[PDB]
């Protein structure tokens, strides 16, 4: 279009081609990976059930992105995009079932089974710590499978060795607790002095439909307002948008199964 | 600046001096003494190891980028611009192009042997049959096609064999001796080293330093000065009695077969990129609409769907009353540039390039009735005359190469010591289409002989050449009841 | 070039009045030659070389070229190295051959040649006969008791002859720069070599001095020939090269090239000119690659009674040319005078009928062959000198007897005209020619093994008795 | 490679994902070589590059 200024739009999710101050992003660097990319913890750890049709409920997003952009900055941006998704997914859905954060749907949570059968340990990190952590799993016939834990404390369980046999209870090359291998999450809420353990295989789960991806380049985004506050149209305000949307179900077979470890 | 101190400066030009036409590139080393007070003195291979690198390699590495098309047009990105029109930088391959014909012509048929004493011959064509020597020569007559030179190093191996490989002419070269005869004194081969997920601080090189007796082994980096440190396991001997590299020529001055008209395989590429240039950037053709007029942007959209265009002209309304038209006016205008002019001038470098290099004119081209190997030998003429002198050098290095594979046979007593390699004969033919037909009528004609089998094995159209004999059995005995 | 390739002192023959004796005794007078060399033909000889080598005059004189933003675009075309190798393959390229009623000399002389290569050698002299106009070859008895053959360069060597009518040859030099690789090395030695009729004479010298020649430790060296050791040879009678006359058209043709080269370079082809008062905003004017519609609204003047005028507004293309049809055949005609005044075929203006491809070139190449008879003749007066020293110094070795007689030798000569095997077995087995079964087979290459087939002749043959 | 069925078999390999690595002499025996391959499902594009 022949607007000069370019258009804000709110919420400001748009992908542009000129920044407010009037910087075209011309002759463009390809972006690069700083991080590794997360995969989904749940679906890791947990058992896959198969399942047809949906309880299920429905993750999705829609991402904006003016064709100038996707012309003259960065042309291949959806396909880069995609698995860039796929981590937003995961994250939110391991942010569901394992913490019971983020407005999660289901009535059923890792977090809310620890808070229901009070299975939860204070104190730092420290042998006898761990050992009674994993014996309030044995108590109850169950035993423990993994741990999860905040990257950010590795510097406390190097500090930890056995004094019978005098050596490291923590193989940091391995990363491996007592022998069972400890997955990292990268979320915020798990805090620095907190870990979880439980026997996974009585989490339970199901994805009735993969991640599937729909470009658009004609309807209406009602829920992003041009300045006046009309809704967007992509065809006629000349813009793309991209639609993914995945389907997963969780369950939980024994809410005892679980126990998590505080500090004091 | 003062030129006087562009130096203290360090703005003193670089980038600058012409590579291929300077003195100092493709002169030949010579050294005053022995090969023993070559070797005593090991610091001047140094220096004549250094001059090598800022003067010989420069020269046969810019040959190398043309030969792979990495001509200047592509890489002097300096005065290019791209803020938005389209790079257009262009690269025409003429040296490829020109050494695979030259060499193709030249070594495309193997080189045939000949010799009185079948026990000389037979250990020939032994080595040859090792050493796979059919496409070792092609690939020295394509060097010497490209840099002008190159050389070939012969060892025996570690499963005791004699092997003869290529040396890379951008890393190696040979020191001759002072006198009128010009023996080789010395040889050395050097290669850069480098790790390959980095460039290393210094450059390191190795170092091989050839002489009649034995290889001696060196290291060496740039930012050391090149102080030659002798390798662990240094020396090590060779059978030979002479210096094992041998050094073939192009030509008496040792000049690549496109060296001398790079310039014009340049001018060629400016020429084509500027109407590339031209093409990229203006408007083939626009409609001018001129004088004082309302244009409404969202009805110039129907400019490619109206079938009448209507200009009403203003009217201009003078204070007493008078009344006048502004001066409307409409037409198409389109780009055009001296077609005549540009494309006499770059067919001019396309035939000038082929003349000098007596390559065949694909453009200015007809068939001459259609016997090729006749009408090729009409127009392969000026080549010819050209190719005769490179046998002729190319043969006085074969020569040498037989007299080292004698003194190895002779000291290890693989061969009688009374034997002599220097009767053998070297039989050259050029690479010119055959007409297998027409030869073998003229074979048969007076007087030829030919086995059944043999004959048979000349026509693809027998699916079994062995088996129709014992088919053919079957009829002429069967015809006999 | 002119003042250097046509100079009057340069191509001089060097004569001297007094005997051998008489010039050694003063070997001062070789100092005078030597500098009168250096000064005046050694330039003559570099000119040609460096053509020889495409250093055409047009890249090294910068003195006057511009490079401030435009490019240099100069040129050389290397007409001097398609002309000589062109000519030197006809006349060499094709072996001479040896005929003799004796055959102790015949196999003298082949064995003197297969140990020289002598080949190789004749061609590289015809080469430069091609480019000097003259060429020199060193005979010496070598260390290991041989009898070897080198070609002399011609920038380096040169004859002093006597002053008679006969004009025998008195006495050679050869003068080298001896220098390293690392520095420039600034002072100016030379050695000095003079080859008389009994020996070689070593000196030093440099320019300083006066090139006063002094003599090299151990400074005499005997020589067993009885006779000059070093031959000359020359191209024609005034010894001038192939292409020394036409050095003035080449240059044209490189200035002419690189004209064109630069008008290229320097001017925009086309532009689109827009005329009158009006505004172009810069960043508008960026698509003008994209727009379809050119719209000019002209500046209205409204004068101080009322009046309203409007201003001239235009536009169009406009592209640069040149004349093409003046400048192509003015370049044309230069190329084709190169080839005329060089006999040496226009390759820009030419047919082939037919297949005979070699009967036909006689035509196209007589022209070339009248000089070339000449540059034969010489080369022959040149061969006998070699044959003479080498029957002398096989003489004084007594490896042949003193009876035998060398200036019987005919020297044959075939030019390397393309020739046509088939056509020529038809000629030859016509008219009763007989040929052996595995020379026929040898001549044929669609014969893999051409012994071998005699053994698979001989089975099908013998089977083919029962 | 000789396969299971014990038969010599000669199979081509993708120029894209195979490469020697040679012998640093003059001679360049060939060292080793190596072949590379991303697996994948035919729709779930992978979020790690597995090789």
């Amino acid at each position: 279009s022949n607007n000069v200024k370019p258009q804000v739009f709110n919420p400001d999710n748009v992908m542009m081609h000129e920044k407010k101050d009037g910087t075209l992003m011309n002759e463009f660097t390809t972006p690069i990976l700083q991080e590794v990319m997360e995969n989904s913890k749940i679906m890791q750890l947990g058992k896959y059930e198969p399942m047809e049709g949906t309880r299920a409920f429905k993750l999705g997003v829609i991402l904006p992105v003016t064709k100038e952009f996707l012309n003259y900055t960065y042309s291949q941006f959806f396909e880069e995009m995609k698995p860039m998704i796929a981590e937003a997914f995961y994250k939110k859905f391991d942010e569901a079932g394992i913490l019971n954060q983020g407005n999660n749907p289901f009535g059923k949570s890792i977090a809310q089974s620890i808070e229901k059968t009070n299975k939860v340990i204070k104190g730092d990190f420290t042998q006898d710590n761990i050992i009674d952590l994993e014996a309030l799993l044995e108590d109850d016939e169950l035993e423990a499978n993994a741990f999860i834990s905040k990257t950010q404390n590795r510097s406390l369980l190097r500090k930890i060795v056995d004094p019978e046999t005098k050596e490291r209870i923590y193989d940091r090359n391995s990363d491996s607790l007592d022998g069972l291998p400890v997955v990292n999450l990268k979320s915020s809420n798990l805090k620095r002095g907190e870990l979880i353990t439980g026997d996974f295989d009585k989490l339970i789960y199901g994805i009735p439909q993969l991640i599937e991806y729909k470009i658009d380049e004609t309807a209406q985004l009602s829920t992003v307002k041009n300045e006046d506050g009309t809704p967007v149209n992509l065809f006629e305000q000349d813009m793309v948008a991209l639609r993914a949307t995945m389907h997963v179900a969780l369950h939980i077979a024994d809410d005892k199964a679980f126990a998590k470890l505080v500090p004091a | 600046m003062l030129k006087v101190n562009e130096f203290e400066t360090d703005t003193d030009l670089r980038g600058n001096i012409n590579y291929l036409f300077n003195d100092e590139a493709n002169v030949v080393y010579t050294y005053d003494g022995t090969e023993s007070d070559l070797l005593q003195n090991v610091n001047e291979v140094s220096k004549y190891i250094e001059h090598h690198m800022d003067y010989q390699r420069p020269r046969l590495k810019v040959l190398s980028d043309y030969y792979e098309g990495k001509t200047k047009n592509l890489v002097e990105l300096t005065r290019r611009k791209e803020e938005y029109m389209a790079d257009n930088r262009v690269a025409h391959d003429y040296a490829s192009y020109i050494s695979d014909f030259i060499n193709g012509y030249f070594l495309g048929n193997p080189i045939q042997y000949q010799d009185d004493d079948k026990d000389v011959l037979e250990a020939i064509e032994a080595f040859n049959d090792l050493n796979d020597v059919e496409s070792h020569n092609r690939s020295l007559g394509l060097d010497l096609s490209i840099y002008g030179k190159a050389y070939e190093l012969m060892i025996r191996n570690q499963d005791d064999e004699t092997r003869l490989y290529k040396s890379d002419a951008m890393s190696t070269f040979i020191i001759y001796d002072n006198t009128v005869e010009r023996n080789s004194i010395a040889g050395v081969r050097y290669l850069r080293t480098k790790p390959i997920d980095k460039t290393d601080e210094d450059e390191v090189f190795t170092v091989d330093l050839f002489t009649s007796h034995g290889v001696y082994r060196y290291l060496t980096n740039r930012t050391n000065g090149l102080k030659l440190t002798p390798r662990e396991n240094s020396f090590e001997s060779h059978s030979f009695e002479r210096m094992p590299i041998t050094e073939f020529s192009n030509n008496e001055r040792r000049k690549g077969d496109y060296e001398k008209v790079i310039t014009l395989i340049d001018l060629y590429d400016n020429a084509e990129s500027d109407t590339a240039n031209y093409m990229s950037d203006l408007n083939d053709a626009m409609l001018l609409i001129k004088g004082n007029l309302n244009l409404d942007p969202v009805e110039v959209r129907k400019q490619k769907e109206a079938n009448v265009l209507f200009l009403e002209p203003t009217v201009y309304v003078d204070a007493e009353g008078r009344e006048t038209e502004g001066s409307v006016d409409g037409g198409y205008i389109y780009k055009q540039y001296d077609v005549q002019g540009t494309e006499a001038y770059k067919d001019r470098l396309n035939s000038d390039i082929h003349m000098f290099t007596n390559t065949p004119n694909m453009k200015d081209d007809n068939f001459s009735g259609t016997q090729s190997g006749e009408a090729m030998k009409y127009k392969l003429f000026g080549l010819e005359q050209r190719t005769k002198t490179k046998e002729g050098l190319f043969t006085k290095g074969l020569r040498r190469r037989a007299k080292l594979l004698e003194t190895i046979l002779k000291n290890t007593r693989s061969i009688d010591a009374n034997k002599d390699f220097n009767t053998v004969r070297y039989v050259y033919n050029r690479n010119l289409p055959k007409s297998l037909i027409e030869e073998l009528k003229a074979y048969i004609d007076s007087g030829g002989k030919i086995s059944q089998t043999t004959l048979m094995s000349l026509f693809s159209f027998f699916q079994d050449p062995e088996l129709e004999v014992k088919k053919i059995e079957e009829d002429e005995k069967e015809s006999i009841k």
